[PDB]
This record gives C-alpha cells, structure tokens and sequence, in this order.
C-alpha cells in the first residue's frame, strides 16, 4: 500500500508543479530539453516540470530606443542629432535565438544607419528641412 | 533579476526607465525596451522622487 | 530488504542526475574529456546538436559553444586616409560560427576571446588597407556602399569548395555584416571646424 | 479605481483635482469633474503638501 | 575589520573606494585594491548618498 | 561624568576633542587631553555630524 | 506649572532664560531670575536648536 | 609479506605521483630523460616520475610588448617613436630549445629593426604617414 500512496503523492506533486502562468501581454517559447517545443499563448498552462522550460517574451508591448550623437555631415560640419525608434517583437523564436541581445544590436544598427543617412546631407539642409 | 541602485540612477538620468513601482524599500523598474529588473534602496533619498519626476519617469505606488 | 532497495534506487537516480546532459536550443556544445574528445569521429569531432544526451560522470566535462550571431565592437581606432589626415572609426562587426569543429580546433580554446582577437586583427588589418586609398569626404559620404560591403566580402572570400587559409572561412567563423557606427576627427581638426 | 502617483501630480498641476482626502499613504482624489479615484504615496514627498496648497486644492486629513 | 566613519569620508573624498554595500545600519566597503572592511554610520546623513554618487562609487542595497 | 551639549559643541569648535563614540541617543567622548565623558543629543541635529566632520574629529559608530 | 511653546519662543527671543533640559518632547526651563517650569513641543521643530544656540542659551540632554 | 606490502605502497605512490594536469590554452612537452619524444595536448595525462619530465608552455594566449625610443631620422632629426608588437608561440620545441629567453631576444630584435627602419625615411614622412 505504501508504493501506491508514494506514486499518488509524486504524481500529485508533478501536476502541482506543472502549472504556470503567462501574462496577457507576453507570449512564451517552450522547449523540451532544448528542442523548441512550441509557442505558448497567455494564461494558465501546464508543462512537465524538470523536463521542459518556458521563456516569456513581451510581444504586445511597444519598445522605444533613443539614439543621440555628434555626427559629421557632408559639408565638413558636425551636428548633434537625436532620434527615437519604436519597434515591437514578432515570431519570438527569432527574437530569442537569432541574435544575442537583440536590443543592443538594434541600437548599434540604428546608430550606423543614422550615420549613413546624415553623411549625405549638408548642415543647413538638415537644420531647416530635416524631419521629413 | 537584481540590479544595484547606482546604475539604476544613471539609467534614469539617461532616460532608459519607463515605469518604477515602489512597494517598500525595493523598486520594480521597467526599462523603455520592456526589460524589468528589481532594485533595492540603500537608504532613503529625498532627491530620488524629485529626480524620477523631472526625468518624466512613470511612478507607481503600491497598496 | 526494502532499505537496500531504497538505497539502490536512490543511488541509480543520483547516477542518472550526474550523467544527465542538457543542451539548449541557442548553443551547440560538445563534451570535454581530458584526452580524447579532440579528433573524435576521425578528423571531424562530434557536433552534439541540441537535445538529450548521456555522459560519463567524471572522464569528461561539460562546455558549450554559442551558435548565434555575436557582436564585437572596436571602441576606438586610428586610420590614415589618402590625404594623410587621421580619422577615428568606431565600428561593430557581427560574426556567426559557420562550422563548429573547425572553429574549436583552429582557435586555441573554446572561449570566444581567441576568435574575437583573431577577427579583430584581421578585420582591422583588412579595413586599414582598404581605407588608405580613399579620402575623408568619400569615407563620410558613401562608406556603406564602398567600404563595409567590400570589406565584408573580402574578409569572407579572403582575397588579397576551395578555402583560402588567409580567408576567415578557414576559421570556423563567418562574417555576416560590417557597419561603421561613428567617425571622429583629431582634436586639432575638430577645433578648427 | 487606482491612478498612479505621477499621473495624479500631473493632474493637480493642470488644475483638475478639487479635494484630496489623505489617509496615511493612501489618498482619495476627487477631480473637479466629480470623478473619484485612489492613489498611493510611493515615498515621503515633502513637496506634495506644498504643491497641493499652492494649486488651491482642498486637503482633508482623517483619524 | 572596522573603520571609523570619518576615515570612510576622507577615503571616499580621495577616490580609492569602489563598491559600497549598504545593509541598514552597517556598511561593507570594498576598496580599489580588493580590500574589504566595515563601517558604521553615526547618525542619518543625507549628504552621504550624494557624496558617494558624485564620486562614481558603486552603491549596492540589500533586502 | 556627563558634559552639557552646549559646552560640548563649543569645545568641538575649540578643537579639543579627538574621538566621539556615538551611541544613538548617547555619545562617548575623549578630549585631546585624554579626558573621557559622555553627552546627549537633545534632538536630531545633522549640523552636529557636519561640525564634527569639518573639524577633523574622529567619529565612531558601533553594532 | 506649564508654559506655552510660543510664549517660550518670544521669551527666549528676549534673552531671559539660561538652561534648557530637553527630555524628548518636554523641556525643563529655568529663567535668568531662577524661575523653573516645563514646556511642551507641539511638533518637531528644526529651528529650535538653531535659535537656542544662536542666543547663547545652554542646553542639556537626559538619559 | 612486508616486502610485498612495501612494493604495493611504492606502486601506489608511483600512480598517485605520475599524473599531471594541463590547462586548455597550454601545450606540454614530455622529455624521455634528456631527449623529448612527445608533445601532449591539453588534457589529463600520466607520466613515469623521474623517467619523464613534462613542461607546459602557453600557446593560445598572445604576448604583447612595447618598443619606444628616441631615434635619429635620415636628415639627422630626433623623433620619439612608439610601437606595440603582438606575437604568439608555435612549435614549443623550438621555443624551449633554441634561444635563451626568447622574449628578450625578440624585444631586442624589434628594437633593432625599428631603429633600422626609422632612420631610412625623413622626419616629416615619419610624422605624417607613419601609421601605415
């Protein structure tokens, strides 16, 4: 009788530890022993404890980045330029496995693109008709 | 995640913080890129809330 | 008796726990035995794709190799243009491990530091040679269309299934993108401007 | 309803609140448009009471 | 070890401390040369936190 | 022996104290002439700690 | 015999007492004419110590 | 059986003293008496004590040194010249059995070569195009 009660107890603990919650805004990526099991919607869900792991990622929220710098223009001129970049996460497996720390990579890419675009234009043209 | 108070400050002055929730000594800090980390107040700072407000940072109280 | 059964089951469970192997989706890691993991499976060592695996408890040690794009940034540099005017280029390079076995064997260690310094040296050398032919105005105007793409293509190909030992393809690394973040002038030129 | 402390300060600075019942940390805000909500003081803010009195806002304590 | 509070003050003025971990009453100081010791605050000093910040000294809180 | 607070502050401005061991409400004080006594803060005074720090007077806290 | 706090302030403003025995909230006061009484502080008053120190009025604490 | 016990103890001491460890970056050279007959990879290895001598040398890590000097140019002009040289070690047999203290020899060779090259060109060419 002891073995049956022990089995009942261990399966009860298994089920109790199986449940987890994912916030409404976020999504989840579940991997069973690191094999990318599937994509998990928000709410209450169940997973085999000590077998698969779930990583939550904020998808609904909109992320903003600020990029500022002293930048050289075409007519041997330097200007302080500030930009804001709004971006959102999609297909979270790409956001999680393609590039380490995607936010820093996007920051560096934004700085590079800003330098490339600002290099072409002259100072007065920027200062007057920049925005568009 | 646990992050110390100083770098939280120069993140605040460099406006990477969006929402800060202060239940007790601890602060639940959310960055502009939706990355959240907890911070602990070493000692009460009268200038802390003023600095947070001037930098247009969202501040949330707790029950 | 039942005590012996409990002892044997807990001992086999802890043996399994010590011998369990887990590899995450992000990185591919191969076992590190003191003597023999080098030259496993004839010339090419085992890759050990992500998934469950079994390991001998003490003859080998766990270690992982990352399998996604890394970024290496050069904080400051000094370059001489064609007209003998100094320039400071702050640029970042993104590199992906192409073949893991050759990446491990060619680099001194599994640590990314050795590959990073090799890439920095080659990239810096490659960049310096390429820039010297141009003028500062052309550098600041259309660098991406005349420097970065050409440097990336040359570093991948190795000019100046055939693999050039000079090329980075000889190493397990591959270069996916090269960009120039910031360009600065010497303090004298900046003060004059 | 719960409204954040920074939002409440932005509201009072814009002349939108009428009376504020302060019960320790908790504050019961009544707007000029007869809308009531509740906020909480994150940390001790000396400037709060001065800001409330300056903007001609009724302030009421409680036992 | 233990170190006088005034010793800590003049020490941080000359910029050779690196990490300062605040646990309520106690302070666990880390030197620039990997030397660790302990300091205590005489009485609540508002200028302490400002002084530590302005000299780029890491400050770490505790739960 | 207990020494009056006004006499204590005047003696500190006289630069005649060397060490002051502060125990919250209490202070244990050593004069420059190796005379030991004990004094009391009437009510919390940060200017006390300011005066002792600017006078290069040793300040000692304890667990 | 109990004396108003305000009356205490204009009395000491006139340089008429000598000693102030501060026991938490209550204060034992002796005038220049050897008249002794007790006064009570309504709330915490930081200017009290500055005013008492400026006008050469001696203060003594209690264990 | 005392002699047998002593012999077993000596064998166990031999086994416990033979083994040695090598870090990942290093490579070992094992010498059979005076002669070296094998180079050992960064792994756990066993050697017969007093019969084989193992020496480890770092390989992967790169050494860096500085060469700075007051120099005479082609037109008899004084210039301060500074350079950094980064090198690595290959073929440990040559690194250990060719030159006494190869680091100092390389330092002096670098200084001599830098002296030989700086004096060939004039001062202004060194000042302007010295970098490449």
């Amino acid at each position: 009788r002891v073995v049956t009660i022990a089995a009942a107890a261990i399966v009860i603990i298994w089920a109790a530890s199986g449940f987890y919650t994912i916030k409404e805004a976020e999504r989840g990526v579940v991997t069973r022993f690191g094999k990318f099991s599937h994509l998990v919607e928000p709410g209450l869900n169940w997973k085999p404890t000590f077998i698969d792991e779930v990583k939550p990622v904020n998808v609904e929220a909109v992320r903003e980045l600020a990029a500022s710098g002293v930048m050289l223009t075409s007519d041997e001129n330097v200007v302080r330029v500030e930009m804001n970049v709004q971006y959102r996460v999609t297909n979270p497996e790409k956001y999680l496995y393609s590039v380490t720390s995607p936010d820093d990579s996007l920051r560096q890419a934004t700085d590079s693109a800003l330098r490339g675009v600002i290099g072409k234009y002259t100072m007065d043209r920027i200062l007057t008709e920049g925005r568009t | 995640r646990k992050v110390d108070y100083s770098t939280f400050l120069q993140e605040v002055n460099n406006d990477q913080v969006r929402e800060a929730r202060i239940n007790g000594r601890e602060i639940n800090v959310t960055k502009k890129d939706s990355n959240r980390y907890t911070t602990y107040i070493p000692v009460q700072d009268p200038k802390l809330l003023d600095n947070l407000l001037t930098k247009n940072v969202k501040v949330v109280g707790e029950p | 008796m039942r005590k012996s059964v409990i002892a044997i089951i807990i001992i086999v469970l802890v043996v399994l726990y010590m011998s369990v192997f887990v590899v995450k989706e992000g990185e591919r890691g191969i076992t590190l035995r003191f003597g023999k993991v080098l030259r496993d499976d004839d010339n090419k060592p085992l890759v050990y794709e992500p998934g469950l695996h079994f390991k001998i408890p003490f003859i080998e040690t766990v270690k992982m190799l990352d399998a996604r794009i890394q970024t290496m940034d050069n904080q400051a540099d000094r370059f001489v243009t064609k007209e003998k005017k100094d320039l400071i280029v702050d640029s970042y390079i993104k590199w992906r491990i192409s073949d893991f076995s050759r990446y491990y064997l060619a680099t001194g260690g599994g640590d990314i530091s050795q590959a990073e310094v090799l890439l920095k040296r080659k990239f810096s050398d490659r960049l310096r040679s390429e820039i010297g032919r141009l003028d500062v105005k052309d550098i600041v105007t259309d660098s991406r269309g005349r420097l970065t793409l050409e440097v990336r293509d040359a570093l991948n190909s190795g000019s100046a299934p055939v693999i050039n030992p000079n090329s980075m393809a000889a190493l397990g690394i591959e270069v996916v993108d090269v960009r120039i973040k910031q360009i600065n002038l010497p303090t004298e030129v900046s003060e004059a401007i």
